[PDB]
């Protein structure tokens, strides 16, 4: 229960007491809530105002109406436990979640009373993928190009988000340095990127992801090696509804 | 699928030089599903 | 006016053109578009001075081979705006190889505003001035141009500079030719070549001054080619009015086949509400409750645009839907007051979708009850999907409305709390008819801050090592609902955002940090919300 | 991109082609195939 409660456990394996935890607005207390192992009681998520990282290991819970895994509103929980390497040994205890930007995938992939409409109402993942190609590297920049993705309406599309960070291991979560692209024109040169100066001998992990209004894709973290935005969603939704009540009026069928 | 200049541009390409016509919408039934030739030929003034 | 009258007309080549080479007033909209088989040197023929007003709007869409509008509508001048496209009065959309705007005769709009889109070789409007003209400012759309994406030449023709944003900054509409500037005493009337004032009942500019009858456009009424405020009521009034004569022209052209059947009252071609036609031609009483019925095809009806609720003036009862759609940043309070204020019965549900300028819906003022007649899916009469920006719904201290059919969704409302919707429900009462509504709890409310208490506050005197004061833990009226306070301080700017959670005697707070003369401004708030007042 | 870096700037983008005479739109075709 922060806004230090957790900080006067630090080394401790064993917790014989519930978790009211109430952090809210990774990295700050990465150090101190990040050797927890064994938890024995009940554990609550309160307003959270990104993701989940502090429990790194979680290796078993004991537990001990009857719920282990609370989770309230949140403002800022987008993502979970990164499911490839963590494993959740949960045997007393129930499911019980609330998490507007919890995607589905994060509830689907659970298996490895709950509200189906409530959760993620706003899932913001991509299922598309976009292959990268033409991938040349250089001492001090490296340019990168990728498929063009169009969707049926291609004013949906409003650009690229381009993120890229140091990473001197090949461990990178989505959890910055984001970029944008301006959307290319319809023809047929693929979309690419150059960037500016970086270190030398220095691995780098780098996606790519798209925005659409009310659909898209994203491309999967490729490592290489050298050697406001209401307003303008807005002003494009009226763009689009002028351009199709124009057509409507000048196109009229016999 | 069809959907904004490009969507005009098409029409070009099927009236030629038949003009438009003088006298639910276009967008609707070419834009926001799929269309054919045959749907969208009347457009053009006969 | 020398020339006749243009009844409209719409316009593939350039044949049907000669009916603007003699008319001079155009009594509807005019309509330039789908000219691709044109050449440019195949254009500079054909002229029409006599063209200097324009009823409704001007719109231009993918004309191949145009290069100006000088050699156009040399002597266009000023647009009553009637009828607008939507909320538009001079719609310029995909222009093809223009170079400027040859307009330069335009000295004030009546009704609408300017859009120009997707001018990928005309890049003239950083010099245009687009005060004078119309009073609406921020609803012009001016994107998609080659002014923000090329730097190209900008060049000027004496006139003096206006000052709008920055330093002086010339104006002009091309390269031979300037905007004219007016003295600030002649505010509507317009200014001479020598720019002494005229009477103030001539538009534009005025040949003579104090020569009401020399000039090019009337402000009120035109009539003998004269200008008058009001003509004689031997002379009836489509804002200029004609004598009865007209009027029964008119009539007699509509019942013997084909219908916008035209009516005395003025001639408007439907009487108010309230009125009958019999067969003199004045709208006489009507006898018993006689609603103006106002049929909408196809069933549901969309609002977009004034446009779109522009043919609703005046109906009472209206079988259809009434779903509002409007985006963009152009809050149009004022024209859906004007245009839906006589609706008082609806035959359908009302749907409010994502509309951003949908600040608050205080234009239904003689809404008595909303029908469910044609209802739609999930047994809805009053459906909402998205209010981004709603601070209110109604004036319940003296509006009524009451509903008598299914459920009401109200959904993803973050500037409309709880208590908008409650008094909804008590009013129009619903809740007590023992139905199962759809009101979401956390979506609404959360970007809303309605407070609905006056706490007091007691202020201790504080000190200058530190601030010491202490309020009074308003309880729960249920329970214990209380989960704790929290408190803001920020700054005492004259006449980030950081927030210290208090758990639930007046417990008090603590804060270190003082300057010297300085004032901080301190605020709490309850949850279950409340407030005292906002200090400095 | 301003000044003196055009020259590498733009010799890694469209390769061989050197040259034709403040992304990479205004860049692939800055160049003499």
């Amino acid at each position: 229960t922060i806004d230090t409660s957790a900080q006067e456990l630090r080394g401790c394996t064993v917790i014989n007491g519930s978790l009211i935890i109430n952090i809210r607005g990774a990295a700050e207390l990465e150090a101190n809530l990040g050797l927890i192992e064994e938890i024995s009681g009940y554990l609550k998520i309160r307003r959270s105002y990104v993701s989940l990282s502090f429990f790194r290991k979680l290796r078993l819970i004991r537990g001990e109406g009857n719920y282990s895994f609370y989770a309230l509103d949140n403002q800022n929980l987008r993502q979970l436990w990164d499911w490839s390497k963590h494993n959740l040994t949960i045997t007393q205890g129930k499911l019980f979640f609330h998490n507007p930007k919890l995607c589905l995938s994060e509830i689907h992939k659970m298996e490895e009373d709950i509200a189906l409409k409530t959760n993620g109402d706003q899932a913001s993942c991509e299922n598309e993928l976009l292959k990268f190609s033409y991938i040349r590297t250089s001492f001090d920049k490296i340019l990168l190009r990728w498929e063009p993705y169009w969707p049926p309406d291609f004013r949906d599309l409003l650009g690229f988000m381009l993120f890229y960070k140091e990473a001197p291991y090949q461990n990178v979560t989505e959890f910055w340095t984001v970029v944008d692209i301006d959307p290319p024109l319809r023809s047929q040169n693929h979309p690419g990127w150059l960037m500016r100066g970086l270190k030398p001998w220095t691995q780098y992990a780098i996606f790519v992801k798209t925005l659409v209004t009310f659909y898209g894709a994203k491309s999967d973290i490729i490592y290489v090696q050298t050697d406001q935005i209401l307003k303008e969603l807005e002003e494009s939704s009226f763009r689009k509804t002028f351009e199709d009540y124009l057509h409507n009026v000048v196109f009229v069928p016999r | 699928t069809l959907c904004g200049a490009e969507l005009v541009d098409a029409l070009q390409f099927v009236c030629g030089d038949r003009g438009f016509y003088f006298n639910t919408g276009i967008v609707d039934e070419c834009c926001f599903r799929s269309c054919d030739l045959r749907r969208l030929e009347m457009y053009c003034a006969p």
